[PDB]
């Protein structure tokens, strides 16, 4: 009983053990005999051509082996690489750069201080470009042309391609109905809301270990990978090496948060080094260049409307977006999905008709977009309605919590047909909305709040108090074959489950953790299912050799794909267990029943079998019917995607003064169905709601008129201490998935995509009796301090 | 080079370093004492964080000739003669204060000194005592629980 | 990250490293407790050929009373400064200040004469000790002497030093007992350097302000000390229309930067508020 | 003994045993059954025996035992595999099983010989474009309990 | 210590070993040139076999202080840089001429010098020539043929069959 | 397999390695190529706290002409006889039996000096040198001396030589052009001890023997000289019969070890056999 610490248990985590030693094995903890060291020259300049390199000094230097540039690489058809997005991304700038701190040459080196000794001596001769940062104006017909490689000149929107800056344009929804509505109905809210770029900065930077074996023909790359067969596959494609002879492995990794998905510059040159040289050749990234050259988050620009009546039933929903790529499209998403799942921006409420417009555009910026707990811009989606719901009851007169109380999707109404096309798997929104606002005494504070304000007017207060509602519908678990794939393989999972004769289990699965826990929780799932205690099970993740196929770690999508194949694995296991004892037993299997850790035969529930036993009969005793041994294997393809949902509630007190802003109180309900490690669930939203309140409250990377790249290293990018973090109170209720396999859906973004509007409408809300409109994100104290000084509140 | 001796987790350890090297890159480089992590290039995340002649020094903002006659403590330090956790260690599994294990050894090192520093502290103390160090995955609300757990065996000893 | 190459020399005595600075020149820089050198080094916008390190040098390290003030040597740390005892009956304002700096680790390696010395704006003490009206012990090969800290900064990373001289100490007149006096910083997080900080020390006698002096720090390219706006408080009951005035003058001689802290019109909107906020601290106190 | 063997989405395999060469050529040999069965070149086959994390269980190579026992299991997985590859090809080619025959390394449709998919092609399939009863991927295990030995 | 300084496949070397330590034991634990093996305790086996001053010496059979100012090849020395191997080690491939690989090393840096000695052996010379080399899998036969491929791809002509 | 510590020396010359060996007692021994001393070290049933390695003094390796003899140093390694066009011509008996000596490798390090003075019974040149007639030239602290090849065996690893000196060279008297010679070993294979060898030297005129000298390898504690077998050869056409006479007195002086290679009788016989066939090949060589 005490053993078996199962489903439902907050049992300890097995990698904690390692990592409060200093035993995990991270990346630049690998040291390989022959192991050089790489790293970039970057380009000083966001936009201009590349007239000479001058690597001559370089190579000079004692201890540099190699110094890479565009013309080493050409050769290979390695001076480029695919995205995810279906375009290509420069590996070293050949004819032009197109972002500052793009690379340009690769030096290879004894180690990190010589190759930092070598970088400094390479000379680049550049002729500058004009510079294109605003995607407003991407389009227009004098916009620089970023993208010569790919696009001719194309001015304007009617020629036979797309302006040469505009990537793509993509829409759904049910256009004539959704302009119909708009047009007769009594109400028309729109706002236009910014979610400014970010970036997940994980702590530990992007890196890799390539070690070509150039007498096998084998190459073995350790990496920060979040998706370790994915990048194996597309190494195979690229490198012309077959895939049984690269050997991937992504070891410990300190946080992803998306900024490990896809690849970069400089895996591909630490391989092509390796390759070219025979000894391993390590790159590691150094902080400012994590923030300034990996994938970016966000930066959408959504004009969002909202329809209705007087009384508050919402008709349509419109939203047209403007997507800020960079210079190249490398943002993660299925291969169909260019803006992500952004029509999931709907949200909880039932509306009957909408429609969405997205364009993608080229700018003079590092790329990204997809990273930082969106599980496919759902944190824009999300945004965009819980601030559209806020603005439209304010020009309805109306509490925004009746607002969105009358529009809620109701529990009877699962599974859902939203207007967008994703059918929602279940929800019991009432409830949970009901839960919180007692628990948080909702009323009561907008009763407070009113005594507030007119305090402040009586000029007897200078703090105002803001409530921030978020009320979200997540979509996590990328997906059913017939519309998610990853470069043309289907979102499934995989997991492989081996008992051994006495009893302890190797089970490994298609994802990779990045510190979320799986080698705990995976084998939770497994507990439960076959009576045997957790301890006794080995879970592995992320080599390539060992570990069955799988698409990764990133939307929330470990729990709906590889747990549901854990346990789907699992019972394969138990169905042939149920045989064995039925053979051990002479009674048909119709007449057993599972009982924790054993089968018992129907009514007489002394004669039985444990499954050590019968783990141990499988090897020592096999039924002559059936195979030896005692394991299974489960690719599972989805049904449907997991919709997990919360509530969020967020007290905020503004000193009008100085723009600071302090959470008085910060409350998370979220529901993903069956509660696996309850003791993990809530790490995973104390780190996401830390990281909503960041983004929301003060993190950015912004970019000068001339493309410099500001505020890229943790001098500004603002990443809260301790003595920042407000306290977070959380709760749940539990709404299972009905077609999965333990009823359990993803969890780890929600807080993130909750939190981050409910941030942001607190502060909205707060100025809301001053008619200060959207105030747009961040929050910091300088921003709405020109805020207040704009209302007229400093004289 | 520079010829340095010094002792590590209670080792003698001389070496000859080139005056430019970090202290971080030491560790990690030269005595293979991969534990302390580098988070960072401005001396902002405290991940490189090591006890220093009872002080809380990050690593990567001091050359390793710097540290010549001095006595280091690392993570792999933390642990007694017989393998048992520090109570630190323990607290953080028990308390769920960690996930990507990325800063764990930075915030234990700082936490060890801390808790000789004021072995009882308030959470406000826990909080402003450890604002040299950053984390990612946890939102520190299970940290100020794991270091508390810490105080409490600790006080408990004697 | 990596640094460029230098040598590194460890003098004994103060004599020995004015001989190593005045014979090895402007390549090389003395190194106290190395939290804003070594970061400039790592990224290369310093490189010196040669760091002479002052650790040593046992005489750089302490605090005493002598006759009417206060002489803290210039190797020592910001964590020792928090600790004394003697210093906070004294000179409570620097442990406000300190603890202000900066986070635990840099604070048990930075200096105070480092703080001094550095030059940057971003540092809390040049305006503090602006406010206290202290001097700036200077050790060269010519010699001693003293520059007073409202004398000793031009601009930003660059200040009234010489070729070879090192900052020996600080000595600080020692304000009266009762004396009011406050610390107060605006900042974006623990580390930051200041959107604005105010710092204040005032008498009182009566209801009456009998002394006031004020230093702002970060809303320049040097600290200020804010010589009108002390001077209006003088002699009023620190009320409304007696701050209004300091403020005014306050904000008129500020000069900030626009960065990631804020437009320069917002800086200087916000030392006048951390200005108030002192004062009023500082008022209550005395 | 046993054999489990994984085909990845570019079509090269990773096989593994439950027996031990210590150099009687298992690593040249098993890829050859393989190859024949599956009708994937031997250079595309890695095979890996003797770590107990990866092997699946097996007895071990003594007895002149890794051909008659592992050399089954390794026919018998390769089989499970080609038997789901023929499902692939046939939802594929829009025909029956029945009506598709092996040509060294494809299936064609009987009597329409240009209409074929050959095991790379499945492979790939079997991760794009998996059939909507199947199972993702392209694998198998086998355990082989021998029905008499072998007698040369 | 003794301080000794040589040559090995070709590069300087310079090592601090104690005088008993044995040649093979310096090349496999101190250089980590793991090719050469160990197969015997009296010195009949040549699976430590390495090339030395134009010379087969059985390295389990000297100390390392005996090669100071030797040049050395050990089997790591003997593929090309192009990545192309030896004649030797392609015929051993091509004959089937190793199975486990433990004496392979020793066979293949013998073989070496045999043929620099007699650059076109008959059978009887070769089986002869390599009478310091044991091996427990193949039964000589394919190293036979083994060596007499190298030959004549070194030669340009066959001599038996 | 693991020897135990020493000190290693590498003296300069003869004078030197000499003086190393007197100064530092039984402790000592030379090293010369090492294969049948190293090996015992590694057993550690030799246990010497310093070697003399012998591999700078130049002046120990070499084949001289000198006189009416062939004088060759004791750092002459086994492959260097072989190799030796001029040892093929004078004295073709000694390539004879250094390819039986051994395998390529060993014999590439191996020296005579070393075959001669190590006083194993298994090791062939003693035996050859016995029936050549040699002279072993000794070099030590109370000066040079020579003892014949004939007298300097005593007993299994017990020698003429004594505390300081070394055999430097072997002097061996030229055969007359056209004598006949045989070395005819049996061994279990490849490498191995003699079970039994025979060196023969003999010369002809007019269709009968004028000289003959006859040694045994490894069938006692020594090599042997069958004094009285060469001897009862010499007159004789060297057939069944002479051979007859032979082979008892050679058998007689036997006293073979059982051990291996059979027993002792075996190996007496066994003799007797090498001998016959040894002097059939010398008698056909012979002009
Ligand atoms: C993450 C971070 C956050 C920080 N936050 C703050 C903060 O909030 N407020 C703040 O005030 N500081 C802050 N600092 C800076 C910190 O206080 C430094 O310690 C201080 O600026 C320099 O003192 P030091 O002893 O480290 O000097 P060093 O870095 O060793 O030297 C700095 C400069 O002063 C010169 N110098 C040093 N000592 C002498 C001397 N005796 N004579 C002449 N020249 C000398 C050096 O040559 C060099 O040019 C922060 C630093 C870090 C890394
Ligand atoms: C596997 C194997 C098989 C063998 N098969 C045979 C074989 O068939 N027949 C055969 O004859 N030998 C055989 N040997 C032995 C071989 O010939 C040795 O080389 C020989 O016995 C000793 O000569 P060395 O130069 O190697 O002497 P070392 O091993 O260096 O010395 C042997 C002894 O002689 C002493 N010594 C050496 N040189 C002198 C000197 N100049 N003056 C004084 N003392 C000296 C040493 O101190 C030591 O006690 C075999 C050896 C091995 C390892
Ligand atoms: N019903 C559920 C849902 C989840 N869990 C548990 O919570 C963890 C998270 O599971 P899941 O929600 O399936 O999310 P993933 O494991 O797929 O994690 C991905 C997610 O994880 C997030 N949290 C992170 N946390 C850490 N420490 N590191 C990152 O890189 C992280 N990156 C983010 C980002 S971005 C993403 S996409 C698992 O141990 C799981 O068993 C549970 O107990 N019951
Ligand atoms: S690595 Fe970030 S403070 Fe040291
Ligand atoms: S546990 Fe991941 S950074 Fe703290
Ligand atoms: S190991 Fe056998 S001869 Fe060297
Ligand atoms: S190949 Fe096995 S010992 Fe020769």
């Amino acid at each position: 009983a005490e053993k078996l610490q199962g489903m439902g248990c907050k049992r300890k985590r097995v990698e904690d053990i390692r990592f409060t030693q200093g035993k995990g094995n991270y990346v630049d903890d690998v040291k390989l005999p022959g192991m050089l060291f790489g790293d970039f020259v970057r380009s000083s300049h966001a936009h201009a051509r590349i007239k000479s390199i001058d690597t001559s000094k370089a190579k000079a230097l004692p201890g540099v082996f190699a110094v890479l540039t565009a013309a080493d690489l050409k050769p290979l058809n390695l001076h480029y690489m695919p995205t995810l997005a279906g375009d290509v991304q420069a590996v070293l700038a050949d004819e032009k750069v197109l972002f500052q701190n793009q690379e340009v040459a690769f030096v290879v080196a004894k180690d990190r201080y010589v190759a930092a000794d070598a970088i400094e001596l390479v000379e680049v001769d550049y002729e500058p470009l004009p510079v294109l940062v605003d995607p407003f104006k991407a389009m227009e017909p004098d916009a620089p042309l970023l993208r010569e490689d790919i696009k001719d000149k194309m001015t304007g929107a009617h020629g036979a391609r797309k302006h040469h800056n505009h990537i793509f344009r993509w829409e759904i929804g049910d256009k004539e109905g959704t302009d119909a509505t708009f047009a007769k109905a009594e109400v028309v809210s729109k706002d236009m809301f910014t979610y400014h770029r970010v970036h997940p900065s994980p702590l530990e930077t992007c890196q890799c270990v390539a070690s070509m074996d150039k007498i096998k023909g084998e190459l073995t790359l350790w990496g920060t990978f979040q998706a370790p067969h994915v990048i194996r596959t597309v190494v195979s494609l690229i490198s012309g090496l077959p895939e049984h002879k690269i050997h991937v492995i992504a070891p410990d990794i300190g946080g992803g948060f998306g900024n490990k998905v896809g690849a970069y510059s400089g895996y591909v040159c630490a391989v092509v080094a390796s390759i070219v040289l025979g000894v391993p050749v390590k790159w590691v990234e150094d902080r400012m260049e994590n923030l300034s050259t990996t994938s970016f988050a966000r930066d959408y620009h959504m004009t969002t409307e909202l329809a209705a009546t007087k009384d508050g039933k919402i008709l349509a929903m419109r939203c047209h977006v403007l997507a800020d790529h960079g210079a190249f499209d490398a943002c993660a998403d299925p291969s169909k999905w260019p803006a992500g799942f952004m029509n999931i921006c709907t949200g909880s409420y039932d509306m009957p008709v909408a429609h969405l417009a997205v364009d993608g555009v080229y700018t003079n910026k590092a790329s990204g977009g997809v990273a930082y707990r969106c599980s496919f811009r759902v944190t824009e989606a999300v945004y965009a309605i819980e601030r559209a719901i806020e603005t439209l009851a304010q020009r309805l007169e109306m509490d925004s919590a009746d607002l969105r109380i009358k529009n809620f999707i109701q529990p009877e109404q699962f599974p859902y047909m939203a207007p967008l096309g994703w059918e929602y798997d279940s929800g019991n929104y009432p409830l949970a909305m009901k839960k919180a606002m007692d628990t948080v005494g909702y009323h009561q504070l907008r009763a407070e709040q009113k005594a507030k304000q007119e305090a402040f007017k009586r000029g007897e207060t200078r703090e105002i108090m803001g409530i921030g509602i978020s009320f979200f519908t997540e979509i996590v678990g990328a997906g059913p074959s017939k519309n998610c794939d990853i470069l043309g393989v289907s979102m499934f999972d995989s997991a492989e489950i081996r008992i051994h004769p006495t009893g302890s289990v190797i089970a490994r699965m298609g994802t990779k953790s990045q510190g979320q826990g799986h080698e705990t929780t995976y084998a939770q799932i497994i507990a439960t299912e076959l009576g045997i205690p957790a301890d006794d099970i080995m879970i592995e993740e992320g080599n390539t050799d060992t570990a069955p196929y799988g698409l990764g770690t990133y939307g929330s999508r470990s729990t709906p794909t590889a747990g549901a194949a854990t346990a789907v694995a699992a019972r394969k296991i138990k169905a042939k267990a149920q045989m064995i004892a039925a053979h051990m037993l002479e009674v048909h299997e119709g007449d057993l029943e599972w009982d924790v850790d054993r089968f018992r035969v129907k009514g007489l529930p002394e004669k039985f079998k444990t499954m050590k036993e019968l783990a141990w009969a499988s090897y020592n005793s096999p039924p002559p019917n059936l195979e030896p041994g005692l394991e299974a294997v489960n690719y599972y393809d989805p049904p449907n995607m997991t919709y997990p949902f919360g509530a969020y509630f967020c007290i905020m007190d503004i000193d009008v003064d100085t723009g600071v802003a302090k959470t008085r109180r910060f409350y998370a309900l979220d529901d993903c169905g069956t509660r696996i490690n309850p003791m993990i669930i809530e790490g995973q939203v104390h780190g996401g709601l830390t990281e909503a309140f960041a983004v929301a409250m003060g993190q950015e990377i912004r970019y000068d008129e001339q493309g410099n790249v500001l505020g890229a290293s943790f001098m500004d990018f603002f990443l809260p201490t301790a003595v920042e973090t407000p306290k977070w109170e959380t709760d749940y209720t539990v709404t299972p998935s009905p077609h999965h396999p333990i009823g359990a859906k993803g969890v780890g973004e929600s807080p993130h995509v909750g939190g981050v509007p409910c941030f942001s409408n607190a502060v909205n809300d707060a100025y809301a009796f001053l008619n200060a409109g959207h105030i747009q994100m961040p929050h910091d104290a300088w921003r709405l301090w020109k805020v207040g000084e704009q209302l007229g509140l400093h004289v | 080079k520079a010829h340095i001796e010094l002792t590590i987790n209670g080792h003698p350890v001389e070496a000859l370093v080139e005056p430019r090297t970090l202290l971080i890159h030491f560790i990690r480089e030269q005595q293979n004492l991969t534990g302390a992590h580098i988070g960072c290039d401005t001396s902002h995340c405290g991940a490189c964080t090591v006890d220093l002649d009872g002080m809380s020094v990050k690593s990567c903002t001091m050359f390793a000739v710097q540290a010549n006659g001095a006595s280091i403590t690392t993570i792999e330090g933390m642990a007694a003669p017989d393998g048992t956790l520090s109570a630190l260690q323990e607290g953080f599994r028990m308390m769920h204060g960690l996930q990507c294990g990325y800063c764990t050894p930075g915030m234990i090192m700082r936490s060890h000194r801390l808790l000789q520093e004021n072995p009882s502290p308030t959470e406000a103390e826990i909080r402003f005592g450890i604002g040299g160090n950053l984390c990612r995955c946890t939102g520190y609300q299970n940290i100020v629980k794991a270091i508390q757990y810490a105080a409490a065996k600790i006080n408990g000893v004697p | 990250m990596i640094p460029g190459s230098f040598d590194y020399h460890r003098p004994k005595s103060i004599a020995d490293a004015v001989a190593l600075l005045t014979k090895l020149g402007e390549d090389a820089r003395p190194l106290a407790g190395g939290h804003s050198l070594i970061p400039i080094m790592k990224t290369r916008l310093a490189t010196p050929e040669h760091l002479v390190d002052l650790r040593d040098i046992g005489d750089l390290v302490g605090i005493r009373e002598e006759g009417t003030d206060v002489v803290i040597g210039a190797m020592t740390t910001q964590h020792a400064l928090i600790g004394s005892d003697f210093l906070a009956a004294k000179l409570p304002i620097i442990r406000e200040t300190s603890l202000l700096i900066a986070d635990p680790q840099i604070r048990y390696m930075g200096t105070i004469g480092g703080n001094a010395a550095n030059g940057d704006p971003g540092n809390d003490m040049p305006a503090l000790m602006q406010c206290l009206g202290a001097a700036y012990e200077l050790t060269g090969p010519e010699g001693a002497r003293i520059v007073a800290a409202r004398d000793y900064y031009q601009g930003a990373y660059f200040t009234a030093i010489e070729p070879g001289e090192l900052l020996t100490a600080i000595r600080i007149p020692v304000p009266p007992t009762g004396h009011g006096y406050a610390y107060e910083k605006l900042k974006r997080k623990i580390g930051d350097y200041a959107t604005a900080a105010a710092a204040v020390v005032l008498t009182m006698s009566g209801g009456k302000c009998v002394t006031a002096s004020i230093g702002l720090t970060n809303v320049a390219n040097t600290p200020l000390w804010a010589e009108e706006a002390g001077k209006v408080l003088v002699g009023t009951a620190l009320d409304k229309p007696a701050l209004d005035k300091a403020v005014a003058l306050a904000e008129a001689i500020t000069a900030p930067a626009s960065d990631g802290r804020g437009p320069a019109e917002y800086r200087t909107k916000m030392a006048g508020v951390m200005l108030r906020r002192a004062v009023e601290r500082a008022k209550a106190r005395a």
